[PDB]
């Protein structure tokens, strides 16, 4: 049992940035990445969801 | 082993060495992204004549380190002609006893406020917060008046004390040794608060004046007025939440960093008076009040202190001045007359049977109502820690 | 993410080499400038330092002899007094950027909170040995009467790199082209002397005969403390890259607009580091103990305060740092043990709520922090 | 490989890595004790220099010597006052041998009470005035002696002095190991006695405690001395026996003194590092005949290297800045500190090294007496290529 | 276990061929004269050899009494105050004994079966008797006069001269022993009337001008040269050479007539024999002051519980006298008290008149082993 997306328990770590983590970039960024787009709002679901 | 009674290699044997390389390793996590916070809890003004016992809940935040004790005091005198004077300990007796529960309901330190002081004093390196006289024409020195008290109440006037008691939970800001997480809905978790009333603050002529602020001819009239108070937590918040919950120092939270105080009594001239250090205690320092039946003197009643061991016997043995000068070099100056500390910080005392290691007094003229009053500082650890529940709403 | 084990092993090899240039090279202080000018004529003077090996600070030695010509009336000492001595100071890198840009009062401050006592004086002891004010390193008389002279002396440090044992900050003066500089400001006779009811913030001496108080002479020496005979090696010099890439740097500044019970917040840039906060709150020419401000914190971008204290609970913060109180009207905020970056942290500000507000009353902000290109 | 200069750097650089590794095995196994070896009452006018045999116990770190007085001023109207070195003369020399007859100690009194002020950081075991109201300060009197002595008075004196062997509580280098069975050590004390502690006003009181009219009828009555030994004891057992750092004890931390005399008015008065030692620190004293100023007989300090380069020149003025910023205080009135812990003076590293005081006034009988606190250790000198 | 059995019965080999085979040596050490007003603490150094067995000290003193017409009495401890504190140290910096004067002269009658160094008084016409004054003191000093005082003391290492048990074995490549002495002084030697004379030697009005001439002092060493050497090296009893015969003194107060005050045996040794003195506020009583001795287990069973006359019946069958006023004996030699829990034997004495400053004096001599425990690698 591990997952590939889970970052711990949703409620306490949804807002919390990374380790290193000076400065956080947008997830996104037709102007910029659009698949890539589409695949980090499903990779973020996946993990506020475990699975 | 040929002095201490466990020689630090082989007592480091008797704890888990797995254990304690993934709490070094999660303390630097918590440290490296947590921040210091330091907010107000709770205030209330009063008066002692009818209430001098206070519960103050502090909040549920983050990891505590420790509280920070504000008390303003404003004294009558309300005597005909005669003044009175402020003792030796003076405005740190203003609280009478402070008490800390955990949120798993584990006391953790526990003694008067003339104890707590020293220990402020003996880990800054110097008087706690304190202003030194200097030469410099640029006008430092005492401004904003943080630990204040006046010298003499005279017949028909009010004084204004302040004092400020830090109460340690956590050892340093880096050694996270005795913290405690409190970042719970509720917890069993109170901080009580003795203060002086008008029966323990004035002494008169020829009375104990060890727990007294004002000692004087004019003292059987003297009265508070209000005693109001501050209650600062210093925390650490935003911890780092890492998989299964907060990543915490396990062996860190479940030490106790403690502070107890004692009353030894017995003590006859020209004698060893021997005070037995606890078992299974880390001790940090000692601090011993020479109570020589209400008068306090300045080392011309001791041959000699001491702190002794079962085998190796003497570790150190010193006149009354030669103690003194030992102190002198750790808080650049010596404590008031009849304290006398000894530290044990590098070395601690940890000794594994009851009487192994004890502290000694060898007095040469004990008066009648004579005692020693310890005051301990100590590492201590009954429980384990293991890792907690999540929420998981449906 | 891959890309902090770069930055971590860059800071290994950058404090590997610092520990090579600490150990294995020479610490030099030698006078670079010496001059003794009226204030009448001139008051700004600019110095030439020497450029070789790693410049790691300044000191600075004034000296004076201000003159009562009053007839019957005397000038006293202010609160800041001889730190007033040099109005700016202002330090260039040979690449001809700048430093340093603080005043004189809050050089002082900074010097006094990076040793934690006073700076250069002598603390008062009980010993029998005649020890003291022996040699007045840092001097100027109480009182100058009427027909008086009085001698004054003041030391200042202009750091570049942040300590002894931490070359960060730190100048690397061996350049070919090297535009190294230091300005430097002096009190003339309009600024150190002001009379009963003004403004004594700038001003040394203060009293009823200012309006005839004057310089006789001013006299500066500059002493440059650098490193001499680095390591070179095959490839070159060898040197901390990133620790004399980062600057560090003093400003102050002058904010204005103080409401009665009403929050003041002065907001932190957001590249820099902040060390430490100094305020000066400046009530139209009058200074308080406090007892004009109802509290000060360090408020973060949502509204959360960090450090929401009491004047006399701030002034506790300060006692375990510097072991004493600074004067009347000043306040400090030490941020060492974790600072103040508010770039991976949200957008930090500094709150002064005060209590009374008279006319014209301003707040000075004086600052220390790091700077780089990350 | 094969060059014994570049075999020789290889051998010295793990045989200080395994020195560093040993030291912080003694320093984290080890037990600090203090205990007393001797104490004993004289009069000055029979005898006034003794030798006190320490235990041979441990790994020996130095010696805590209280020095207690009483003096009679036995004129009939005038007082005596303290000097400015006071209570520190009451000791005139402290003299420390090894058990393999190597001097480590050769201060005077008022040296070794200076090396011990700029090693704490603050005057030697001083308590600091504050404004606290709760009652610290002076309780104790560990170091004290009354200002003045009047006719027919009596002054009780305490002073104390820490005899270093080791460099401090971390660094173990200088300390003596005294755990293997050897021949014993030897701590030699001259005291202060009536002909050297009490000057008369116009005398050098350089070496005196009380200076005044009526000195000439100042006298002893008795001189106290208590010496504590600091020792570390459970030392640590290895597989080959034990852990000990072998170039840290085979190192001296050594305390000499001299002087020098010959000042001319604006000329630069040199006084060499003479010997192949590692200086740590320098206490320059300008005894200007008998006077003492502060600064204003002196041009500048300064310290040269091999080609007549100053490395620091300074006016007296900004070489007591210097000292400010280490001890918080100034040293007392002719005394002038000189700080190199960080770079050691050493005169092969960059060639001869010399101390230089010009001087603006010279009076008669002028010195220059100087104090040393350095190390020394065995100079290994290979051969490098050509004999010839 | 049998592997207790068979490691003890090697060590009672190895010391029947000690004891056979070796010499004993007695040599002096050191000898030193001096004024206490000046000094009063030395410390001897003896040299490392063979087998140690103990040492020999003998105090001489010269007691001046400067007073105009009051004279001086001796106290009940008399000339056993001349020493107040003798410790030996081992060549590996081992404390052994730690006790003071008084109380290692009371463990030396104790083990001879009579006063120690006395001679008795008897009806032979030859003159024997107190011929060389081996131990003497004067009764009083007049006002004006002078005394004479010597005093034997034996600090023991073994046990006995047959038991090795307690012996430091001084061939070992470590350091020199050490022998720390505090010798009497003037502000110790001379109590006034009404004061404690406890550790005083002459007592009474003319005290307070009482002062020592002279004290010399000669430590001797006994020692066991001529060891023998096996196939393998010394032959060595390595349990006798590995323990530590010790004697320590204590004091405990807080003692309420009509109450069992209760001292207990704390420190996990072999404790051989116990001396309790009541010290009752400077007054010294034989038996009047005390309801009972006893040695109670824990709270549970009294072993020896007796009053006073019993209790030194019990002593006069084993030294032969009284101890003096206040001096209690216990003896457990044959059966050595050995708690095993810390707190589970206690020394009781139920006083019956209690003054101030009233304390309990202990005294103990023990078996104990020590560390590292590698027995001569």
């Amino acid at each position: 049992q591990v997952a590939s997306n889970w970052e711990g328990p949703p409620y306490m770590t949804y807002n919390q940035p990374q380790a290193g983590s000076v400065t956080l970039p947008v997830a996104g960024y037709i102007s910029s990445q659009l698949n890539n787009y589409a695949e980090s709002l499903n990779d973020y679901l996946a993990s506020q969801a475990g699975v | 082993a040929q002095v201490q009674q466990l020689t630090p290699a082989q007592q480091a044997a008797l704890r888990n060495q797995q254990a304690m390389a993934a709490n070094l390793q999660a303390r630097q996590i918590v440290l490296q992204q947590s921040y210091p916070v330091i907010q107000q809890v709770e205030t209330q003004t009063f008066d002692p004549a009818n209430r001098s016992v206070f519960d103050v809940t502090p909040a549920n935040v983050g990891i505590v380190k420790g509280f920070l004790v504000k008390v303003t005091a404003a004294i009558k005198n309300n005597h005909a002609t005669e003044a009175v004077a402020l003792t030796d300990f003076g405005p740190a007796n203003l609280v009478q006893r402070v008490i800390y529960y955990d949120p798993d309901n584990q006391r953790h330190t526990e003694t008067s406020g003339w104890h707590l002081h020293f220990v402020n004093t003996a880990k800054q390196g110097a008087p706690f917060l304190s202003s030194m006289v200097t030469d410099s024409p640029i006008k430092y020195g005492d401004v904003m008046n943080v630990i204040d008290a006046p010298a003499t109440i005279a017949a028909g006037a009010t004084g204004e004390l302040t004092m400020y008691y830090w109460v340690p939970l956590a050892y340093s800001e880096t050694d996270l040794t005795g913290a405690v997480l409190a970042n719970v809905p509720q917890s069993k978790q109170r901080l009580k608060l003795e203060f002086a009333n008008n029966n323990t603050a004035f002494a008169a002529v020829g009375a104990n004046p060890l727990e007294a602020i004002y000692q004087g001819a004019g003292a059987a009239d003297c009265e508070f007025e209000e005693i109001s108070y501050t209650v600062y937590q210093s925390y650490l918040d935003q911890l780092p939440v890492g998989q299964n919950g907060y990543i915490l120092p396990l062996i860190d939270l479940s030490t106790l960093y403690n502070l107890e105080n004692s009353a030894q009594a017995g003590l006859t001239p020209n004698v060893d008076f021997v005070v037995q250090y606890a078992n299974l205690y880390r001790y940090l320092s000692t601090i011993a009040v020479f109570d020589n039946g209400g008068s306090f003197n300045a080392g011309t009643d001791i041959n000699y202190l001491s702190q002794r061991t079962a085998n190796f016997s003497d570790t150190r043995k010193l006149d009354p001045k030669t103690w003194a000068a030992q102190t002198r070099r750790r808080i650049a100056t010596d404590f008031p007359k009849g304290v006398y500390y000894c530290d044990n910080r590098d070395k601690p005392i940890y000794t594994l049977q009851y009487g192994n290691v004890g502290f000694v007094v060898n007095p040469k003229t004990v008066n009648q109502n004579a005692r020693l009053l310890m005051g301990y500082e100590y590492f201590t650890s009954r429980t384990e820690l293991v890792n907690a529940g999540t929420i998981s709403t449906t």
